């Protein structure tokens, strides 16, 4: 297995930038939070 | 061993000869501590007192002095215990050179 | 549970920004949409 | 009629560094292929359907 | 009805609501003495510098703390159920009142002797004149004696619907072809509100209930004005 | 209105100066482009006098 | 060696506890916030026909 | 280290998985677009994918068990658990149905006639046919018996034999019942008694079709010399899955076909 | 037709599928001009 | 390689992340929806709109919270996760099928998204019972995909069930009985066979629903025969065994918490406690029908329900006492984690005893449908539930990732958590008492004070959730790796370092029959 193994490693995301890192963690919970918000307004604006 | 149970004098017992053990190694002499310790009690001095010894056949000066400190510990909110206990180790602590925690001043931080 | 000091560890300043930043990208969206929410429900 | 299991575990059990679905040829790739691109496609398919459908 | 600030139960204007009442109290009692015990067992068990992390034994101790609580349930539930077949008992109504659940409306039928039926909903909180309440008052009032067994029998028209008036400790569900009865019995005159209380769509929280109790003459000089 | 004078300093204060504390602690990193830029005075030196110098200087020759 | 707590402690326990108190209560009243409270004792009654 | 001592299988990284779930999504939202935009192509093509998955990830799992070996006495101890587990989650499903059928029946509804079958019904006759389904569907319970106690005794002709011919009855079970449907004096949409009907015996025939496609695979594995008189688990789940059916069966007929009607 | 069908053979059609796949979408673009879908205009 | 490693897999710890991802997630979604809720519902009059828009808000809240968020977490996040590492097996016995119980979540969750775009979404609370969710009252494309989305869902849980029951039945060292697993196995593998008994009959119930809307059955339909109440069986049938699964992942992981943080070697009463799990979840089987009290059943039946339903306080009640008589003579840490399991204890009291009351069908009448029903099951999930998997992702962290959480950091969100939930859930038994229904998106005046104060301690909860998120990250920015664990003799989880390799087990554990 050339699965790499360790700290920071046994993840599907990149955990060497700190600040990269921010960003994506920025969108993933974000756009799980938004999703609600928006799916309402839709709902608003529809006839 | 299930249901048989022994009186505080036999407990007491067993666990001085345990620690007289004269071939009693490293392993055993923490293992025993260690095993003490798990128990609802501040051991009899007796018991300290065998346990100090074997430490001194082990050449275990720090051992011996952390010995002190658990036994300190262990008596919790009970100011009364820790004192008497020292007091009837007190000849084995001259004869044997042990320093109480608080002689070399472990006891403040 | 002890652990190695970190390998990159985080200033003040450094979780002041990463704290100002979480917060924001909960925070904004939703009020948007929310600050709006009247000229939706008037279409 | 036949018992040719033993020509097969050995195709299987050779040392190609090839996972099972894998292991056995060329069509086992075009079916892999296949399924994937339809499953993928589908699927893209499908969103568009509900993006479709969510307005009036 | 309920008044602002409340924190228990809307004052029993019918003897099995303060039947619950007093039940309450006695269930409410209790969890009152068992979640101290546990929150006092818990500060105690955190409090001491004394350890014993060698083995305990169980089972011992275990024996009262499953017995206990086996004791405590039998002093809930025979209150319960005594309350419980007192509701379900039997009585004999001197009067029929029926209640079609709507979507959005209530609609009731008094047909023991003529065919008078109505429609309930409720007035739009601009229609309201000063003193009414917001999204309780309805149109046209459910009219009924006090003092006296009714038989409520409800359904629904569409959808599920929840008849309920707390004050009288009613609360049946109306299920389209389906029949469920509940015995009224208010022994006091009044206003008396209750609302929807099952998920019904759009107006679920605008379909309010308001019964009204009068004396037995004005409840038939009513009922003929009715038609 | 009024409060927006005070409050960009404040940030200016803290964010220049936790950063700068942060300077304080190891950990070599090497500069990012934007330190190279900014501290490069914007560049704008080094190519503004380095070119249009040299077309004319040799332009004249 | 003091600790991030031996020498901020009491200044963020303060001013923390006092932030939060101070904007609580201006939220709680200095805004249209209806609390609704139970008109008894606080409410005369006028008639309403 | 490196090399495994336990006598465990480490199954390689499959696609399936990914695949027969993009599968399912595609077939649910396909019913949606049947139903509701009237549209097949995207259940058309998720009934694609999803038979592509089975037919490849069950591939592999023979792969991995005939010619490569990794079905030792622990692996196989663990299949007979999760399918004995499977079973019992099926025999719940069917649950639903019973508790169904039984609730309308036993308190029939006065929009039916206060009474059962309904006024308006006329049930088939539990002596005719469904005695017949009944027969052929016991028949090869017998049948199965005798193909798995061949092929303990290594009898390759026999097991084959036995095999075809259970799997014969199970396919005249289909086509008895189909025609019972298409002869049947009510349908889907007469109320109660309809629904309760058609999909309960509905869903068993859809296994009956699911447990006859398991047996015909069994049947070629063997043509195949796949199974040896000692390990045959895929033979054995075919088994119980299709002695599962018979007693599927034998409940609706005496509570659908014989008490409900 | 049996002999051409083989074991061996299917490096070639993956192969084949590529540069087969390249030039069927050619097609649809050659087609697609002459076609002038307002659908395929619109895409 | 990442197609490979990521969407391939077959390895237990790799899905049992993936899992936990897809959680924290849809738990983004889920606290967004509940915030909607309480935005509506804390002030006098409408926001949103009518009850349609907003119970689309509260139906898809109860969806996402109990099938996206809890379940994934801590059946398939810490399930996956520590079930083999805690008794020695190399892996799970279906590698992967247990995929595929992981792939089926997400298109789930996209249908269940789907559904609230389409036309007006699917307004008919969690238990989407018909009239209210048929083709009359609710056409349309979204109760079909609320159903289907359900499906799938329920099908990813039994195969999973299917995976946990045979792999700690079957692959335990062959010294090993079962009466010598911790806790945390024996209560994913009780939760399991919730699971596989439950979930079929719900699958029926929808599936008749399903055929009722689109194929012209009546099962639920008066008009051919059919019966509303029917559904109300079926669904409560599974719907209770479901409370239960939702809490006794989170029963073990207390149980390991309490332990540790104790300094004890094991729990105490260990063989009370799997009697406990056990009788819970059997005596968990026969109680649906407390659930429909106010829909016309016989008084005597009435009477059944009430009985059955409160002899479960007597085994929960072992538990509580086990948990204490666990901290008795330990050497406590006050870590994030110890905090988690102490207000689990209490919170989780509380929301218990308030639904023993409940459990009476007399008092239930007055108390059915309102906001006193509200607040026992978000003690019991928002402060039992989730507390109990907060503990345990502080916890297990450092194990499953390598790295290290800023303690006080954690503190801090438990502190503010703890003040939230209480003030947003408190006021609701009043509330409740004094009437409020459940489901409307406005109240009388009367109700108003209480209401406020619900919605301002949602508030503080948002914000608790969103510093988590942070905390999160700082752990992973500054990079503090782990050296030394305690009490790993008897925690096996530990023993092959944080984290442990891709392969642990490749080589058993040697244990000896004695
Ligand atoms: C994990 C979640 C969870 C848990 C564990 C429970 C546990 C219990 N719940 Fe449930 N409940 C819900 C979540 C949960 N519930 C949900 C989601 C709903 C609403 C669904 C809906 O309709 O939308 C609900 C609804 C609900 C109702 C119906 C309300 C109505 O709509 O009219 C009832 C009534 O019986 C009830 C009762 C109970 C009981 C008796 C327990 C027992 O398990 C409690 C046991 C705990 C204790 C008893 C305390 C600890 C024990 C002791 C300290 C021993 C000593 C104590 C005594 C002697 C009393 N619950
Ligand atoms: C898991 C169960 C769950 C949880 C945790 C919650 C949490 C919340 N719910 Fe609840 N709710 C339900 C399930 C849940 N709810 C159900 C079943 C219903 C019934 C619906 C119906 O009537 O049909 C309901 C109904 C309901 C109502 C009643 C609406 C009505 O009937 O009119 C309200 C109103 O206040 C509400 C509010 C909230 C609030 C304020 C929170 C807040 O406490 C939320 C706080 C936020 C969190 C606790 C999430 C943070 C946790 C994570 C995000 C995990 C992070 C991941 C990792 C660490 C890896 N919910
Ligand atoms: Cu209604
Ligand atoms: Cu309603
Ligand atoms: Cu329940
Ligand atoms: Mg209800």
């Amino acid at each position: 297995s050339h699965y790499e193994e360790g700290p920071g490693k046994n993840i599907p995301f990149s955990v060497e930038n700190k600040w990269r890192l921010l960003a994506m963690m920025t969108l993933f919970f974000g756009s799980g939070f938004a999703a609600p918000f928006f799916i309402v307004r839709h709902q608003l604006l529809k006839k | 061993s299930h249901g048989s149970h022994e009186t505080d004098e036999e407990f007491d017992a067993r666990w001085v000869t345990y620690f007289n053990k004269p071939d009693i190694d490293a392993w055993e002499l923490r293992k025993g501590m260690n095993t003490l310790v798990g128990y609802d009690l501040v051991p009899e001095p007796k018991i300290i007192d065998a346990a100090l010894r074997a430490c001194r056949r082990l050449n275990d000066f720090a051992s011996a002095v952390r010995i002190l400190e658990v036994v300190k510990d262990k008596a919790g909110p009970h100011k009364e215990i820790y004192p008497y206990v020292i007091q009837e180790l007190r000849p084995t602590l001259n004869e044997l050179g042990i320093s109480t925690p608080e002689e070399l001043g472990l006891d403040k931080v | 549970i002890t652990a190695k000091p970190a390998k990159t560890p985080t200033s003040p300043k450094e979780q002041a920004i990463g704290l100002s930043v979480t917060f924001l990208s909960f925070l904004l969206p939703a009020g948007w949409v929310l600050y709006h929410l009247d000229n939706y429900k008037k279409s | 009629f036949e018992n040719r299991v033993a020509e097969k575990q050995k195709l299987f059990q050779e040392d190609n560094g090839l996972p099972v679905h894998l292991k056995g040829g060329a069509t086992d790739n075009i079916l892999y292929r296949v399924t994937m691109t339809l499953c993928l496609g589908g699927t893209l398919y499908s969103l568009y359907c509900l993006g479709w459908a969510s307005f009036p | 009805m309920a008044y602002p600030m409340q924190l228990g139960f809307q004052d029993a204007t019918s003897p099995i609501m303060e039947e619950l009442l007093h039940f309450h109290d006695h269930t409410l009692m209790i969890v009152f003495l068992i979640s101290s015990l546990v929150l006092y067992i818990i500060s105690l068990m955190l409090t001491t510098k004394l350890t014993h992390t060698s083995t305990m034994d169980a089972q011992e101790v275990e024996t009262i703390w499953t017995i206990l609580p086996a004791i405590i349930l039998i002093l809930i539930a025979l209150p319960s159920l005594r309350i419980l077949y007192m509701m379900d008992e039997i009585n004999n109504p001197s009067l029929t009142v029926k209640t079609m659940g709507h979507q959005w409306y209530w609609s009731y039928e008094y047909t023991d002797y003529e065919d008078l039926s109505f429609d309930s909903y409720m007035i739009p909180t601009s229609e309201l004149k000063p003193g009414e309440l917001r999204l309780l008052e309805v149109d046209n009032r459910v009219v009924l004696p006090m003092e006296m067994t009714i038989r409520m029998l409800v359904s629904s028209e569409d959808v599920l619907h929840s008849w309920a008036v707390p004050s009288l400790g009613l609360k049946t569900d109306a299920i389209p072809g389906r029949l469920n009865q509940t015995t009224l019995m208010s022994s006091r005159p009044g206003l008396y509100y209750g609302q929807c209380s099952e998920i019904c769509g759009s107006n679920h929280s605008f379909m309010p209930i308001v019964l009204e109790l009068v004396p037995l003459k004005y409840f038939e000089k009513w009922s003929a004005s009715m038609l | 209105m009024k409060m927006t004078a005070l409050i960009v300093t404040i940030m200016g204060f803290m964010l220049a100066l936790e950063l700068n504390n942060t300077t304080y602690y190891l950990k070599f990193k090497y500069p990012s482009q934007t330190y190279k830029f900014s501290n490069m005075l914007g560049y704008y030196p080094s190519i503004m006098h380095r070119l249009p110098t040299y077309h004319n200087l040799s332009m004249s020759q | 060696a003091p600790d991030f707590h031996d020498k901020y402690g009491n200044a963020v326990l303060a001013s923390g506890a006092t932030f939060c108190v101070a904007v609580w209560v201006y939220m709680a009243t200095q805004i249209g916030i209806e609390w609704n409270p139970s008109p008894v004792g606080r409410v005369t009654p006028k008639e309403w026909r | 280290m490196t090399h495994q001592t336990h006598a465990y299988h480490m199954v390689n990284p499959s696609p399936w998985p990914l695949t027969g779930a993009l599968s399912a999504l595609l077939m649910t939202s396909g019913l949606t677009m049947w139903f509701h935009f009237n549209s097949m192509t995207l259940l058309m093509i998720g009934l694609t994918t999803n038979m592509l998955t089975m037919y490849q990830w069950w591939r592999d799992v023979i792969r991995e068990s005939t010619f490569q070996g990794h079905h030792t006495p622990a692996v196989q101890k663990g299949l007979r658990y999760g399918m004995i587990l499977f079973i019992i989650s099926e025999v719940l499903f069917f649950t639903g149905f019973f508790w169904a059928f039984y609730h309308s029946s036993l308190a029939p509804t006065p929009e039916l006639g206060g009474c059962w079958p309904p006024t308006g019904i006329h049930p088939l006759n539990p002596l005719e046919v469904p005695l017949l389904n009944t027969s052929v569907l016991l028949a090869s319970g017998v049948s199965i018996t005798w193909a798995h106690h061949s092929l303990m005794e290594g009898d390759r002709k026999h097991m084959l034999q036995a095999l075809f011919i259970t799997i014969t009855l199970g396919v005249y079970f289909t086509l008895l019942q189909a025609s019972e449907y298409y002869e049947a004096p009510f349908t889907i949409s007469d109320g109660v008694y309809g629904s309760t009907f058609f999909v309960a015996t509905g869903f068993h025939g859809l296994h009956v079709i699911i447990g006859s496609t398991f047996l015909i695979v069994c049947f070629f594995r063997q043509l195949k010399f796949h199974f040896t008189s000692n390990h045959h688990f895929g033979f054995e789940a075919g088994a119980w899955y299709w002695h599962f059916v018979d007693v599927v069966w034998l409940f609706l007929y005496v509570s659908i076909y014989w008490w409900g009607s | 037709l049996t002999r051409f069908l083989g074991p061996r053979y299917r490096q070639l059609a993956r192969n084949w599928v590529p540069t087969a796949s390249l030039w069927g979408a050619v097609g649809a673009v050659g087609l697609v001009w002459a076609t002038d879908w307002r659908l395929i205009l619109d895409w | 390689m990442f197609i490979n490693r990521w969407l391939f897999s077959t390895n237990h710890k790799d899905i049992g992340t993936l899992y936990l991802l897809f959680g924290a997630w849809a738990g983004m979604v889920g606290t967004a929806l509940s915030l909607l809720i309480r935005a509506e519902l804390g002030q006098p009059g409408t926001l949103l709109g009518d009850d349609q828009i907003y119970n689309v808000v509260v139906t898809a809240h109860a969806f996402v919270m109990i099938f996206f968020m809890v379940m994934p977490i801590m059946i398939g996040g810490f399930g996956n996760w520590l079930v083999p590492l805690m008794i020695g097996a190399p892996d799970m016995a279906f590698p992967r099928m247990n995929n595929m119980s992981f792939w089926l979540l997400p298109p789930s969750f996209l249908l269940l998204l789907a559904s609230s775009m389409v036309e007006a979404g699917a307004g008919t609370g969690w238990t989407v019972y018909p009239p209210l969710a048929g083709n009359l009252a609710h056409a349309g494309a979204s109760v079909d995909l609320t159903i289907f989305s359900l499906h799938l869902a329920g099908v990813s849980s039994i195969l999973g069930a299917i995976n946990f029951i045979t792999t700690i039945i079957n692959m335990k060292p062959p010294a090993m009985s079962q009466y010598q697993t911790p806790l945390f196995v024996w209560s994913v593998m009780i939760t399991a066979v919730l699971l596989l008994l439950s979930l079929p009959v719900l699958a029926a119930g929808i599936t008749m629903l399903l055929t009722d809307r689109n194929l012209n059955t009546t099962f639920f339909d008066p008009a051919g025969g059919g019966d509303p109440i029917l559904y109300q069986h079926l669904f409560w049938f599974f719907g209770h065994p479901e409370v239960y699964i939702l809490i006794l992942p989170g029963f073990g992981m207390i149980s390991h918490i309490v332990t540790y943080y104790s300094g004890k070697k094991e729990p105490f009463g260990y063989m009370g406690m799997v009697w406990a799990m056990m009788s819970i979840g059997f005596l968990g089987f026969i109680v649906w029908a407390h659930h429909m009290f106010t829909v016309g059943m016989d008084v005597d039946t009435r009477a059944y329900f009430t009985s059955a339903t409160m002899i479960i306080a007597i085994p929960t009640g072992v538990k509580v006492f086990s948990w204490l008589a666990t901290l008795h003579g330990g050497n406590i840490k006050w870590s994030p984690a110890m905090m988690w399991a102490l207000g689990f204890i209490f919170l989780f009291t509380v929301g218990g005893l308030t639904g023993i009351v409940l459990a009476n069908s007399s008092l239930d009448i007055v108390l059915h449908d309102t906001y006193y029903v509200v607040a026992h099951f978000h003690y019991v999930l928002s402060m039992g539930a989730v507390f109990a998997i907060m503990g345990g992702f502080v916890h297990w962290f450092p194990l499953f990732s390598g790295y290290t959480l800023n303690d006080t950091w954690a503190k801090i969100h438990f502190a503010i958590m703890f003040v939230g939930v209480n003030m947003t859930f408190f006021p609701q038994h009043f509330l409740g008492l004094s009437g409020m229904p459940r489901r409307y998106s406005d109240y009388p005046d009367a109700y108003t004070m209480w209401n406020t104060i619900s919605s301002m301690g949602s508030f503080i909860s948002l914000t608790a959730v969103m510093l988590m998120v942070f905390i999160i990250w700082e752990a992973f920015a500054s990079k503090r790796e782990v050296l030394t664990v305690d009490l790993t003799t008897t925690n096996l989880e530990w023993l092959n370092g944080c984290p442990p390799p891709y392969h642990t087990f490749e080589e058993p554990t040697y244990v000896n029959l004695k």
